[PDB]
């Protein structure tokens, strides 16, 4: 008979945070990228507004990766120059955000020192125009030293800092709370320590809409419908009224697919599997599609191409479906 | 829960004596006090006292909304005065009350639709309140029933069981209970509740501990909203917990404060 | 079970007490108590009985595609979120051919077609069926796809042509293998009606928006065919996601039985990798069946492990058999490692066994599916339960060594399960991923 | 409502150092503290720490009724451990506890009726507990069952539905609620119904005050019994108001004292 | 509805999933709820037709004595005490009357019978029936007492008589009056069944004690005759009071279908004033019909106020008119006395300012029939409420004073009384029982 579209109304919508200052606002940046103000479930315009579209920030690392050769592959001239490594990723292939992952502050690692940390993210400021995400190595110690210096160096450039977790938060919190930058919580798959670690950051003095909320996603096939119902969840608080999970979404999607073996494992070894390339290019682009619906508002990536397709589905999303 | 704050009464002396010589301040200053306590909507009784409902409802709602965003719920037995109050309404509010007699259903249930604002609805006729949960219950079906046949938004509904004082009551009680735990069978969505908390404590000793532990219990029993002390830390408190534990809001370690702040 | 409302909301309304109750309101209340039967009004609809009695029914219909052990389930869902329970019926997916190809083409798609099937991780990924579209001139061309098709292929049939008198002529040899018919039109529907209810086919009905949808299924319905699955015309992502969740929603929620039916999803972008991110959200947006026209390996593998993980029960965890799991060679010098139950861990271990070749034992531990921490905090690894698997097991007789290595989230609890146990306990590294490493080490 | 206190635990400190080195000064004084608090039965448990747990409970059951005459709850998994519990029993007793299961059921349940005890029944598996309510409610039709078959009096068997911790099984809270409802649509009269209070609150913030909330809603749902902190003073009021509002005790100003002392 | 352990024990121990449930114990738990229905299982005796009444009818019937406006209806009772909600159906009552009567001495009888009617305080008390009792040696005096009495009176019938053959002889001129038939014993069950059916007439049941009453019920209801009234043969004030209450409470509590019908009780004593008592014990203790040998004005008032006093709603206070109403043939010089609406309160003042003798008016103010004191701590009896009915009463234009009395225990409203009424207020009595003297005065 006659189809009455049924319509959700939302009391609340999930925060906009502002990425990257311009000139006049005492950053050196080209412009500013606003993600969240979901008024509705992901891309469901016909009930509510969905005003900013989800981006995509490529990685960039201050060390040539130990990543497969796949991934190599399309970066090989820049690979060892953070810079013209970000230049590329913006010029050529579309990066909204440089996502700058410092792994060679790893004392494990090459132990780069914290003077060496913020010459790269000068380096990367002064080479793109893009706002920048920056995340240290995973050691707790050299990631404090280093983080405190990225702050005060790039204040005024309204960085997206990261990583404060449940046990360790405070120091990050309050560098992004002086020197002016927006932090990522991550959680560990946990929406009640997702909640709570958005409080004790937000009790500190950081605004509710200086955050961003990790969920530590699973890669496709390696646990990604556990983080899949979490991001519905978190959704589904923010449009109820939950301030506490109306922070965007962020996922690193670039990492945790990619250490899959069934993205970069030969053709010769898995017949089965067919070629290796855009298998790979998939699991990438798989593992955020499906994010996206969960409600992803910041992807961050890595292949060019997993990059290009994704934006296009971005794309397509973005069309209004309202009746 | 939906805390509706009660002190904006014309049964109070502080507010009596405020309409009766136009002084805002009393007014302001609890709808203040009631919203830093956690109330997400405010009452707004003109009092036994004064003679111009209209003109005192429309004051109550003008000096109010203007120190104010939260959900006024406006209430008088003068509809006349409630429609008055309703066309000076910026922000959302709500109508207190109707109940199942044909004379005030159609009366309210299009004033309702109207303004686009929610109705409280008392399960009574002009015979009284009755006893028995199936009784209560009938009057609800009434309610329910007028609901979809005006236009009103299931969810826009607040049936309102009456709940009587625990010493020459007491036997009612349990009987609201009751008929808050069966109204899950009168339509789906089920319609929204409410109570007129304090009234179960009028004259009994410790108000406060009677208040807060009736207002658990008819959560457990599917309550929605309460008219009640919102500047009562314990109430609050006992409010916030019970979410938690019907599991209507997340836990966190902080749920008490994320209640009072939300 | 049944609102007082909705009872209610279907009575003549004329308070006669003949019930036994003296309004219809309150005998509909009654109802809902359970007092009195429905037969106990005389008067009402026959529609009245009848939209009672599916209130009580599932909100959406299973029906099945094909016929014996091929045949496959599709709707009968109840949830929007898996989380709220769960997604009962993995979607269906068909391969697309067109009958305009030469038949050397079709043979040589149809059998890159068959062949898209995969193990992983233990799982095992197939696709479901065929489809032929008709797009040549003459008609006697589709014939001759499906019966070529149909030769080569045992997976399930969509049979896709507008004219009735192409698709029957098509179907005769084919009906006993029940194919989904496609589609009913509002221009062909008696016709193509007619031919899917004497075949006992599943018939897809066509709409251009999900009004013309939903009058269609009402007229089909009523010639007596209920057995169908839903096109609502979506040929783009976004009109496709919203459309998808409005038959949802409203099957579900609503109880609109137009749309109590499972649904049919066309992937339209031209770029195959572009399509296979189209079909990752139509499987995630309730499509019950989507057709692609890529078949290539690298391009359905990532989907189907999609459809695999979106599918899973959130309730119980995928577990494997607590027994002695032999990696690569048996020397009976080999190392023995030890995990739990759960699949994501046991195949993280042998994963890692497997891909750095280290011929080895994989001691899988019954954890009811849990995962290390899992399981441990659960009280489901402490060392005596793990002693008693390092016999109960009766490994002992294989290796030539009495090691055994342990957790490194689990640290503690060697010394512990070294001494009741009388094996040596080495704890490995906090990842399985570093097995690679300790074992050269 | 009967508050059963559980102070004399094994897993407590002095309760284990207690039991360990034969004191019976820490056992009885808890037995006279947690009866002061308002507790009506006290529960008995070794613990985990003491390993010779027939001749462990002996000893409790033994130092406990010299200071007190309240109902003794026997808390433990050792059958053995129970019966040799239940000879040195001079008070009314009860058995905590047994399950749904058969091998658990022949041996529980006659062993109560023989000595004229009552009886916990968890509405659990072998497999573990529940996930919904509708599962709970099947091992609860089950040990009704095994009421009516061995000849216990169904007043005399209290389910206990299981509550989980609030923090990390946040969904499990409305099941229990929704489990205890539906509870008296098994038998007629229906069975009683027993909390493991303190477990809903485990690693939470503001134990009390999530343990008496609950305590209320699961009492306004036909809560009989409940294991918890006898010495919580606001959990004591809230059991004795909640008796009032479910209008089991007549009122009167002095409602609180008179359950303390009843 | 019904105990989901008793629908067990009544559903057989096959197991055997034809319900659509897996086994009996579950199928007990989704009838409960309302998931499937009894019709599914194959395997269940007559008790599935028990299922069905015993859970869905009230649990004690409604039986008719008597047809048209003087019929009255027993049993319908859901409450053991009237606090927890109320009783429903007043004690109907009924007057013996012996056929060993001359003509004369039976229409004298009858005639004072139906004087047995009552005023007081604003209530009009009836009893409800002539029991004609056949004590006579040859049957005929029976029909011909009948016959009489049925002439003289239209109040209700119930006729006593062992042998079938003599009922059915005076039924042939009462049966549309539709008359209480005493009784059916074990010895006469059949052929008393019979002529019940077949006049339509409600039937009394006969055991000597519960068990023999349970066994007779359930053979007369098996013959297709359920309107039925109870007589355990209890003779003695203490045995009934106990043979009431568990009538009361197994039909009530329990459900057993035997007792699920209202209560006939005789009383025994010879002396009449030992009758009132035992009469005021049956009608609180269950019994719905108790059949008196007195038939004295002055016994039959106690015990029908009692009965009023019994059956009150406890949830609505009985209220009198608003108005004044004048006492006597009150002239324009005679006092005014405010009250409120509460027919007790009101009534306290009408019947102590009558005993005086003294002429005056009286204004009711509405206090939704609360006491003076009642209403007055709860608002509804301010000054104003006073105020305001004072011109409502139109009593201005009854006398030429404007003078009015309040109760004493009111005194504090006087001064706000006057300037608003224009009226000259005077405090009385606290108490109206000095009135009298307050009005002398
Ligand atoms: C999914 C999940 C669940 C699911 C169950 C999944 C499952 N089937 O096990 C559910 C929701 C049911 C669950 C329940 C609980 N959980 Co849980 N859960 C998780 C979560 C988010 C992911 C676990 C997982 O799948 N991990 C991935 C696999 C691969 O992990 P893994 O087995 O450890 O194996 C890896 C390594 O240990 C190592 N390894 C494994 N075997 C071997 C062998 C050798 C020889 C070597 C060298 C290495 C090695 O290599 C592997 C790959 O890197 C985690 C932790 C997180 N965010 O990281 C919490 C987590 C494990 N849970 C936790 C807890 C406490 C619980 C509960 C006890 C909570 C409660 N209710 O009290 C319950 C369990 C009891 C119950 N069920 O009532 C804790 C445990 C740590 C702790 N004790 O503090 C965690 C860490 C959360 C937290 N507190 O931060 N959980
Ligand atoms: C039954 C009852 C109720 C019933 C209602 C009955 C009714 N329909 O009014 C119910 C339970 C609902 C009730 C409620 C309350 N009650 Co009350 N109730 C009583 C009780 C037990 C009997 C009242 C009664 O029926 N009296 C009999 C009639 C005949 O009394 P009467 O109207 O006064 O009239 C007599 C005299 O005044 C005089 N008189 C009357 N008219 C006139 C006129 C003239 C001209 C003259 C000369 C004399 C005269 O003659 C009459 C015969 O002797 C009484 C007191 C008791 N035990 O004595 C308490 C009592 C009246 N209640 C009381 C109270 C306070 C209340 C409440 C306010 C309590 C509360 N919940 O806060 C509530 C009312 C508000 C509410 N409903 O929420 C108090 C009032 C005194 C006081 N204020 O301290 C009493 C005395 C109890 C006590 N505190 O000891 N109550
Ligand atoms: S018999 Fe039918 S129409 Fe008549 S009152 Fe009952 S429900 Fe209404
Ligand atoms: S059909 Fe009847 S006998 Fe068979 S399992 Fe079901 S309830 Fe039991
Ligand atoms: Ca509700
Ligand atoms: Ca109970």
């Amino acid at each position: 008979m006659a189809v009455q579209i049924l319509r959700d109304r939302s009391r609340a919508a999930v925060q906009k945070v502002v990425l990257g200052a311009t000139k006049d606002q005492g950053g050196t940046r080209s412009h500013t990228i606003v993600v969240g103000g979901d008024a509705a479930l992901p891309f469901h315009h016909f009930e509510g507004e969905i005003v900013n579209r989800p981006v995509i920030g490529m990685e960039v690392q201050d060390i040539v990766p130990d990543w497969p050769d796949v991934l190599k592959d399309p970066f090989t001239d820049v690979i060892n120059e953070p810079g013209r490594w970000a230049q590329k990723c913006v010029a050529e292939y579309g990066a909204d955000l440089i996502y700058l992952k410092l792994d060679g502050a790893d004392p494990e690692g090459a132990n780069h020192s914290v003077d060496q940390c913020v010459a790269t993210v000068k380096e990367v400021l002064q080479a793109v125009g893009v706002p920048l995400v920056v995340v240290g190595c995973g050691d707790v110690e050299k990631d404090h030293e280093v983080l405190e210096a990225v702050a005060e160096a790039a204040a005024g450039e309204n960085l997206l800092l990261g990583n404060a977790e449940q046990e360790n938060y405070k120091s990050l919190t309050a560098a992004c709370m002086v020197h002016k930058h927006n932090i990522i919580a991550r959680s560990p798959l946990d929406i009640n320590i997702c909640k709570q670690l958005n409080i004790l950051i937000n009790e500190m003095n950081l605004p509710l809409d200086h955050i961003v909320i990790d969920p530590s996603i699973g890669g496709l096939g390696y646990g990604i419908e556990y983080s899949f119902s979490i991001m519905e969840r978190i959704r589904l608080g923010a449009l109820q009224g939950d301030k506490m999970l109306s922070m965007p979404v962020i996922c690193t999607v670039g990492y945790e697919a990619w250490r899959a073996k069934e993205a970069s494992a030969p053709v010769s070894e898995y017949p089965g599997w067919g070629k290796e390339t855009e298998r790979g290019i998939l699991w990438e682009a798989v593992t955020a599609t499906a994010l996206l619906q969960a409600g992803a508002h910041i992807l961050l990536m890595r292949h060019p191409e997993a990059v290009a397709r994704v934006k296009e589905n971005i794309d397509q999303l973005m069309v209004s479906n309202a009746y | 829960m939906l805390i509706i704050g009660e002190r904006i009464n014309g049964m109070f002396g502080d507010i009596k004596r405020a309409i009766q010589e136009r002084d805002p301040a009393p007014v302001q200053e609890w709808a203040r006090r009631q919203e830093e306590g956690g109330a997400r909507a405010l009452d707004l009784n003109v009092g036994p006292a004064v003679q111009d409902k209209v003109s005192a409802m429309e004051w109550l709602v003008e000096v109010t909304q203007e120190v104010s965003n939260l959900t006024l719920c406006l209430d008088s037995t003068n509809i006349k005065a409630i429609e008055a109050g309703l066309k000076k309404c910026k922000n959302r509010a709500m109508i207190n009350s109707t109940n199942a007699e044909r004379e005030k259903v159609e009366k309210l249930f299009p004033l309702a639709v109207e303004h686009g604002a929610a109705l409280i609805g008392l399960t009574m006729n002009k015979t009284g309140i009755p006893k028995d949960s199936d009784t209560r219950l009938a009057f609800a079906m009434e309610l329910v029933a007028a609901a979809d046949e005006f236009g009103l938004p299931m969810e826009d509904l607040y049936i309102d069981p009456l709940i009587l004082p625990a010493n020459v009551a007491q036997d009612h009680a349990p009987e609201v209970l009751k008929t808050l735990q069966q109204i899950k069978m009168l339509a789906d969505p089920a319609p929204k509740t409410v109570l007129g908390l304090s009234n179960v404590s009028q004259n009994c000793q410790n108000r406060p501990l009677i208040n807060r532990t009736f207002l658990a219990m008819a959560m457990a029993c599917g309550l929605d909203a309460a008219i009640a002390d919102a500047c009562d830390e314990a109430l609050i408190e006992t409010a916030a917990t019970a979410e938690i534990l019907l599991n209507q809001t997340v836990y966190c370690d902080s749920f008490v404060k994320m209640f009072k702040t939300r | 079970p049944l609102t007082g409302l909705e009872i209610y909301k279907q009575l003549p309304k004329k308070n006669c007490g003949e019930c036994g109750t003296p309004t219809c309101l309150a005998f509909a209340m009654n109802l809902a108590s359970g007092k009195a039967s429905l037969d106990s009004c005389p008067y009402v609809s026959d529609a009245a009985r009848e939209a009672l009695d599916a209130a009580a029914a599932p909100p959406i219909a299973k029906v099945v595609l094909g016929a014996g052990p091929t045949a496959v389930e599709m709707g009968d869902e109840t949830e929007l979120f898996r989380h709220d329970k769960r997604f009962y019926h993995e979607t269906a997916i068909a391969i697309q051919v067109s009958d305009n190809l030469s038949s050397e083409e079709l043979k040589a798609k149809v059998e890159a077609i068959n062949g898209l099937n995969f193990d992983r991780v233990g799982q095992h990924y197939t696709i479901q069926a065929i489809a032929i579209r008709h797009d040549a001139d003459d008609p006697a061309a589709f014939k001759a796809a499906v019966a070529s098709v149909a030769a080569a292929t045992q997976l399930n049939l969509v049979l896709m042509a507008d004219d009735p008198d192409v698709l029957k002529e098509a179907l005769a040899g084919v009906a006993d293998r029940k194919p989904l018919l496609y589609a009913a039109t509002g221009a062909n529907y008696e016709a193509m009606t007619a031919l899917a209810k004497e075949n006992n086919c599943p018939l897809a009905v066509y709409g251009n928006g999900l009004e013309e949808l939903a009058e269609l299924v009402d007229k089909i319905v009523a010639l007596g065919h209920k057995q169908l699955v839903l096109d609502p015309g979506a040929r783009e992502t976004s009109r496709a996601i919203a459309d998808f969740t409005q038959i949802r929603r409203l099957a579900i929620k609503k109880r609109f039985r137009s749309f109590g039916y499972p649904i049919i999803a066309l992937t339209t972008a031209a770029n195959p990798l572009d399509e296979v991110l189209q079909a990752v959200n139509y499987v995630t947006k309730y499509a019950s069946l989507v057709v692609l026209r890529t078949d290539a390996k690298e391009h359905l593998l990532p989907l189907l492990s999609w459809r695999q993980n979106l599918y899973t029960d959130p309730q119980v965890p995928i577990r494997v058999e607590e027994k002695l799991n032999e990696i690569g060679a048996v020397n009976e010098n080999s190392p023995v490692y030890v995990t739990t139950n759960f699949s994501l861990t046991y195949y993280s271990v042998e994963g890692e066994i497997e891909s750095t070749k280290i011929p080895s034992y994989l001691l899988s531990v019954d954890t009811d599916g849990l995962s290390v921490l899992t399981a441990y905090a659960d009280g489901k690894f402490e060392a005596e339960k793990i002693a008693a698997v390092m016999k109960k097991v009766d490994l002992d007789n294989k290796v030539k060594r009495h090691r055994i290595i342990i957790p490194g989230a689990v640290a503690v609890l060697k010394g512990k399960l070294e001494d009741l146990t009388g094996w040596e306990v080495i704890v490995g590294p906090r990842e399985a991923s570093g097995i690679v490493a300790f074992a050269r080490a």
